[PDB]
């Protein structure tokens, strides 16, 4: 399973770019992938999503139009042709993977990412806390807040938690804010209401250093967070 | 002016009941084959269609009947109708020269044929413009016989056509078989006509006649009656007495 | 003269047998619960109609989760429907399209499949790939397979047509336990609500207790005329319900090795075909070739309702964990969810 | 209907779609049982084309896809539902068997025991619509043993003409299609050896008939 | 010819007929 | 030899199957009675919940 990115340099304010995404690993047809990018010095940010069979796309509010994001099936490759490319978007772009159905994971696999840098009423979750101090071998709460309630009919609430360590693709904790995804150790356990949310870290070592990212998935405006900082 | 008023008012009266009787004919038979999901296959989906083809043209028959501009949308939607159940009858003959002779093509035929039975018809109908509102628009289009309105007896008489020859070849090759008693024959040639429209293969043809003349009031009086009665031939024929849906009923 | 020698003894031993058994009985079933209301009308009606099937379906298993259950038909296919979106979760392909048996293991992480190839296949479901895949082939029966159903994630009981049942071990796909004993078709088998016992019932009109922990049987039960098509398991444990091809459900106590009510109705003409319990064991779900699904009350001996609804025979019975719905498959490739 | 619901429910449709495209894949298809013991070693159509044991052949370019379906070695009376919807039964004897002798110690017969579990299969519920071709085989064995080896060992009334080699293949096949009592099952039967061709064009032959009798009796024509 | 049609087609000429060939009302 | 041997293994187990001791049948059914009225209230088929906490309404 890796999905790695490329396809993406140094482009003139006004340029055009596609960006390139080699999967290997995994049957492309039944999962769906996302786009997320990430200025430097901020953070996370929704661009685009396809689904299986190329049936539904969206994009995000602020780059609407602007992009496009294609499916191929047959090459197992995906693309997004970039189009009146702006000195706003420079940032790190990943490739995201995710399958919904009963019990999936969405989210269960971030690439490497591409860098790309350019010379000169929805859902948005509130991390108001930026930087925490925490030892190495200590519990440590990480909370985020939501406009809207986050429970849907169904019975089931959607919040998904992230992790970037440094220099290092995102993973995911946990999914719907109560299951917690493969190869994450038990002690992460999120827990809260359909608006306030937190993370309960057990026993954080030196590989719980990093950003913690809360993300919403009821709207299709699938609002990420600010993100809060995590140092020994 | 004569009593050939009352010979319009008769032809009516036979058409309005024949249509009224087979209305709920084969509304009976939609309803039962299509609650009933044991009856279902390509053969039973195409009697479903062919029967709302029937359905359609009684109505629309009745509606132009009941009205007789906004006029010339009912007499166009009425000759569509027609065209459309006496094409369904050929894909009807279709299905038959290839179910069992000749030629699976399960997708095909059964949506193939949609676009033949209903489709088809229809495209001649649209292509009945141009000239409609070219020539002779004074009022709904009443169809005057301007000699502009042989677009939509071509086909419906071709359909006619291929139907007979369909028929011929259909019993030629079972009777053979059957023979390698008689009776089973006439009873397949009896059960089978009236679906595959051989009713009207005999009278197909004329300039036009006088309403004096005998000739026009026996091809009136039988082209109104075995046609509009040609819900209770098919319906008591194919919904009731099949041996299937009877016994599942 | 060893045969006539052995036969005499064998005579004696199951005339023992026999003797105690009468002698163990005090009264029966009816004695003690005919003094109890009756339990009514108990009708349900179709909630869901997971209708996504091509050939007949053979058989049926829920999951712990009470959502998600199996559906295995001839067509090839192994649908892991959603009950309560009536959705298609996997569509899992088969490579031999004859399947008789499903088994959804309890932490819902493989599915097993068999029939006539004596081969039964466990399916992964929770793949890093998104596909769901074979993981390790059983094979070693020289018949065909009746039931599986899975012990834990490790291990799966296996009772098949070559006169034996089988534990196997997955990782390594070596027969742990070889189960003996049966003198005809095993065709179907339960498991206890401990995973210590599991009982089996086949073609000789007998149903036998199984320790699977060891491997030898522990009681026979006989009373049956004809084939033994179906079995299932009293919620305690203490009891197991035989489902017949003489039209005729049985009670079989474990404790008191003997049968305690026979749900037989003189218009039923057909068999039984699966059974299943309630959660409270007061309904006796019972599956007949008639395209009926009776309803049997378990304490009484007595009718209780009736689920028509399906064309041909019903082919497979389940009620969730929960007790919530009963889940009937028959041979029109159709599931219906009752509530 | 959230997201995540909305994208399940894509899926569904997309497993719906193709477990379509299968069905519609499969109906093409004929399947063929294939009973007997004996004379079953029928490796031509497998040749000529390229428990259960599945042999898939292909005759008339792409338009039939046959399927056929071997036996097995337990009770036949639960294996037995899953092949009601056979468009043919294939049923192979031997011809070899008219001085016969059991595997068991009766020593009794071999056709005799054929015919018997012919009537079984005929008379099966299950299969009381369904066309049984016979392939009887072992022609020349028989051409050379009803000379040298005995002459109608039964003898109710068979073989009169003994030395004929005909009136036997005659009163065989009369025996072989007396146990079909209805007209609603056509009993196929032709002879054949090793050194044939002509094996799978009588199945392709039997298996048009079978399709055009079953058209017609679903429809009213006959 | 289908007869519907001719039907149609000759009640709008005797409608026609009506007020061309019976002008003889007054 | 290989006859007796299914023989020897019948009588094993026709021996196992006796050694063993037996309860009464009304101490089943009423151990049966007691569980099939101790969940009675639990069992959505017998008594039917109400269409809110119906998850197949």
């Amino acid at each position: 399973v890796q999905l790695v990115e490329s396809g993406g340099g140094l482009v003139q304010p006004g340029g055009s770019r596609k960006l390139s995404c080699s999967a290997s690993g995994f049957a492309f047809s039944s999962f769906g992938m996302h786009w997320v990018r990430q200025a430097p010095e901020k953070g996370l940010e929704w661009v685009a999503y396809i689904s299986s069979g190329s049936g539904t796309i969206y994009y995000a509010d602020t780059v609407k139009g602007r992009f496009t994001i294609s499916r191929d099936d047959p090459k197992n490759t995906l693309f997004l042709q970039m189009t009146s490319l702006r000195s706003e978007d420079t940032a790190m772009y990943y490739c995201v993977r995710s399958i919904y159905y009963y019990g999936s994971s969405p989210f269960d696999f971030w690439g490497q990412g591409t860098t790309l840098t350019v010379s000169a009423a929805d859902i948005v979750m509130t991390q108001a806390t930026s930087s925490v101090p925490v030892t190495p071998g200590e519990s440590v709460s990480i909370s985020c807040r939501s406009s809207k309630s986050l429970l849907h009919s169904n019975g089931n609430t959607y919040l998904y938690w992230f992790l970037q360590r440094p220099g290092q693709s995102p993973q995911l904790l946990i999914y719907r804010m109560s299951n917690l995804a493969s190869g994450v150790p038990d002690r992460f356990s999120g827990s809260g209401s359909g608006t306030a949310f937190t993370l309960t870290i057990s026993r954080l070592e030196a590989e719980d250093v990093g950003v913690y990212y809360c993300m919403q998935h009821l709207e299709y405006p699938l609002t990420f967070g600010a993100g809060t900082k995590l140092e020994l | 002016e004569t009593r050939e008023r009352e010979v319009f008012d008769r032809l009516g009266m036979i058409y309005t009941v024949g249509y009224s009787v087979s209305l709920a004919s084969l509304t009976v038979a939609v309803l039962i084959l299509a609650y009933f999901r044991r009856l279902h296959c390509t053969r039973n989906y195409i009697h479903m269609h062919l029967f709302l083809s029937f359905m359609l043209r009684a109505v629309s028959i009745f509606v132009k009947d009941a009205v007789l501009a906004g006029c010339r949308v009912a007499v166009t939607f009425f000759l569509y109708f027609l065209a459309t159940n006496y094409y369904w009858i050929l894909v009807e003959g279709l299905y038959l020269h290839s179910l069992i002779f000749m030629a699976f093509s399960e997708k095909k035929y059964l949506w193939g044929f949609t676009v033949f039975g209903w489709g088809l018809p229809a495209v001649f109908v649209a292509v009945w413009v141009s000239v409609r509102a070219t020539l002779a628009n004074t009022g709904c289009w009443d169809l005057s016989s301007g000699n502009k309105k042989w677009i939509i007896q071509v086909p419906i008489l071709a359909s006619i056509v291929l139907n007979f020859i369909l028929f011929i070849n259909i019993v030629r090759v079972l009777a053979t078989k059957l023979r390698e008693q008689y009776r089973k024959l006439l009873k397949s040639t009896l059960v089978l006509m009236p679906l595959f429209g051989v009713h009207y293969i005999v009278f197909m043809a004329t300039p036009y006649t006088e309403v004096s003349g005998t000739l026009w009031q026996v091809q009136m009086h039988y082209e109104m009656l075995f046609n509009s009665f040609q819900g209770f031939f098919v319906a008591i024929i194919y919904c009731f007495c099949n041996g299937e849906v009877q016994a599942e009923i | 003269s060893e045969l006539d020698q052995l036969r005499q003894e064998a005579e004696q031993l199951k005339n023992q047998i026999r003797d105690a058994r009468k002698a163990c009985a005090d009264a029966t079933l009816s004695q003690i619960t005919n003094n109890i209301d009756p339990v009514g009308r108990i009708q349900m009606r179709t909630r869901r109609t997971l209708r996504g099937h091509l050939a007949k379906i053979y058989a049926m298993h829920w999951g712990t989760d009470s959502r998600l259950l199996v559906s295995a038909s001839q067509d090839g296919k192994l649908i892991i429907w959603d009950s309560y979106t009536t959705n298609k979760v996997h569509a899992i392909p088969l490579r031999s399209s004859w399947v008789m048996t499903c088994a959804y293991a309890p932490s819902g992480n493989y599915v097993a499949c068999g029939g006539l190839d004596n081969i039964c296949s466990i399916y992964n479901l929770k793949t890093r790939e998104g596909n769901v895949r074979v993981s390790r082939e059983l094979a070693g029966h020289t018949g065909y397979l009746s039931c599986c159903r899975f012990l834990d994630d490790n291990q799966i009981v296996t009772s098949s047509g070559d006169t034996t049942c089988a534990l196997w071990d997955i990782e390594t796909g070596q027969q742990t336990t070889t189960f003996t004993g049966h003198t005809g078709d095993v065709m179907s088998l339960s498991l206890a609500p401990d995973t210590r016992l599991f009982v089996s019932g086949a073609c000789d009109a007998s149903a036998k207790l199984w320790d699977v922990r060891e491997g030898m049987c522990r009681q026979t039960f006989t009373g049956h005329e004809s084939d033994i098509n179906a079995i299932c398991f009293f919620p305690n444990g203490n009891a197991f319900a035989t489902g017949s091809d003489d039209a005729t459900c049985r009670l079989f106590d474990l404790r008191a090795d003997q049968e305690l009510m026979t749900y037989s109705h003189d218009n039923i003409i057909c068999g039984i075909t699966s059974v299943s319990f309630s959660k409270s064991g007061r309904l006796l779900l019972a599956g007949y070739d008639d395209f009926n699904c009776n309803v049997w009350d378990a304490l009484k001996a007595d009718r209780a309702g009736v689920l028509a609804g399906h064309d041909n025979r019903v082919s497979c019975l389940g009620v969730t964990d929960d007790g919530m719905a009963v889940a009937t498959g028959s041979w029109d490739s159709f599931l219906k969810i009752w509530n | 209907l959230s997201a995540e619901d909305k994208a399940a429910v894509e899926r569904s449709k997309m497993i719906d779609r193709n477990l379509r495209e299968d069905g519609e894949k499969a109906r093409r298809e004929l399947k063929l049982l294939l009973l007997g013991t004996g004379e079953s070693g029928k490796s031509t159509f497998i040749k000529q084309m390229r428990g259960i044991i599945e042999y898939p052949f292909d005759l008339q370019s792409v338009i039939f896809r046959m399927v056929d379906v071997g036996g097995q070695r337990s009770e036949r009376r639960k294996w037995i539902h899953c092949f009601e919807n056979v468009t043919s039964i294939m049923f192979l004897v031997a011809l070899s068997e008219y001085d016969q002798v059991l595997v068991e110690s009766d020593n009794e017969n071999r056709m005799e025991e054929s015919k018997a579990l012919f009537r079984t299969i005929i008379t099966y519920p299950w299969f009381q619509n369904s066309s049984v071709i016979l392939f009887l085989n072992k022609k020349d064995l028989l051409e050379e043993k009803i000379m040298y080896s005995h002459l109608v060992d039964y003898f109710p009334e068979y073989d009169g003409p003994q030395r004929d080699a005909q009136a036997a293949r005659e009163f065989i096949l009369k025996m072989f299609v007396d146990l079909n009592p209805d007209s609603d099952k056509i009993i196929y039967s032709h002879f054949t050896c090793a050194t044939d061709t002509e094996n799978i064009r009588f199945v392709f032959a039997a298996v048009k008939d079978t399709i055009l009798q079953l058209n017609l009796k679903e429809y009213n024509l006959v | 010819a289908v007869a519907e049609i001719q039907l149609m087609h000759q009640r709008a000429k005797w409608i026609q007929d009506a007020r061309r060939r019976a002008f003889l009302h007054k | 030899t290989a006859s007796i041997a299914q023989a020897r293994k019948l009588v094993e187990q026709l021996k196992m199957e006796a050694n063993i001791d037996r309860i009464k049948v009304s101490k089943a059914a009423a151990d049966l009675m007691a569980y099939c009225e101790a969940h009675a209230k639990e069992d959505p088929l017998l008594t039917p919940v109400p269409a809110s906490e119906n998850p197949f309404r």
